[PDB]
């Protein structure tokens, strides 16, 4: 019953394809309503034409900062931050979706896919979903990335939206 | 080292 979204990724005006993301609103319903909501853009705002700002290969891919695009900003349907709903969902592996944090209770806009386990950060960030289809995107995406997490092209999200 | 932060990022 849990709600399905979409992430369609350009690098330098070049589409990379589709990632579809569930998220797990039957453990976090808060955080995945923000998502969900920040993807549809329904409360005026949202991710649509934002980009992957820091992207670290075997690492991971961050993004959601719309507001500032540069991981200052970002902010939630509940105002610039709302608290770590809890830990309950873990960092198993490449595919996870998890919100990027300023530490604890600043969750935002920002978050980011997995492409390894990233056991270290379960109790710190709040993870709420991962990636269905698309994960050869995401892997394309991680390719334009580097050690320092600059990207060596502009890496956008063209559309996003809700498919369930 | 290997975070995801929003502002300071750190090693």
């Amino acid at each position: 019953g849990n709600p399905l979204v979409y992430l369609d990724v350009d690098a330098n005006g070049k589409p990379l394809g589709r990632v579809v993301l569930e998220l797990k609103a039957d453990v976090v319903p808060k955080t995945a309503e923000n998502f969900r909501a920040l993807c549809t853009g329904e409360k005026g705002f949202g991710y649509k034409g934002s980009t992957f700002h820091r992207v670290i290969p075997s690492f991971m891919c961050q993004a959601g900062d719309f507001t500032n695009h540069n991981g200052t900003g970002g902010k939630s349907i509940y105002g610039s931050r709302f608290p770590d709903e809890n830990f309950t969902l873990k960092h198993v592996g490449p595919g996870v979706l998890s919100m990027a944090n300023a530490g604890p209770n600043t969750n935002g806009s920002q978050f980011f896919i997995c492409t390894i386990k990233t056991d270290w950060l379960d109790g710190k960030h709040v993870v709420f979903g991962h990636v269905i289809e698309g994960m050869d995107v995401v892997k394309k995406i991680e390719s334009f990335g580097s050690k320092s997490g600059r990207t060596s092209k502009k890496i956008v999200i063209t559309d996003c939206g809700q498919l369930s | 080292x290997l975070l995801v932060t929003a502002g300071l990022v750190l090693a």
